[PDB]
């Protein structure tokens, strides 16, 4: 009988498989243009707005 | 390796032949070989000429 | 996958960095699939004809 396996290697291609995903929806649909770029080095760590009489 | 057979005619039937086997050699890595130094920003202004020497 | 800290400064200086660990899927040979016939060159010269059908 022949005996061959010390002739080849054990490879591990250079590919990966898919991973899972998860959604991004809270992201999309809450305030956004509101709060933009307000907050910078000018205001130090907060800001507020106006609440209505 | 191999080996043969000595026959009148070449008639080789019933005879065992040569089996394939393989062997394999490994090498491996060692520790690392390091030399480090140090000296002060003082010493390179007025005392280190010739560094790379 | 990966997992993240949660700092108020940034500060990461004493903590735990995630690890980098490999799986990898395998995949094999199976058996062959093997459907072998015979038959006479007489029975080919005066009985198989359409023997492609």
């Amino acid at each position: 009988p022949n005996n061959l396996d010390s002739n080849v290697s054990q490879i591990v291609l250079k590919k990966f498989l898919p991973g899972f995903m998860s959604d991004l929806v809270l992201a999309k649909t809450v305030d956004r243009q509101l709060l933009a770029g307000e907050i910078n080095s000018s205001t130090g760590d907060s800001v507020s707005f106006k609440r209505p009489h | 390796q191999f080996s043969s057979l000595r026959t009148p005619t070449g008639d080789i039937s019933g005879q065992n032949k040569n089996n394939l086997i393989s062997g394999k050699a490994t090498g491996r890595v060692g520790n690392y070989i390091t030399v480090a130094v140090e000296y002060q920003q003082l010493e390179e202004a007025i005392k280190l000429n010739q560094l790379e020497e």
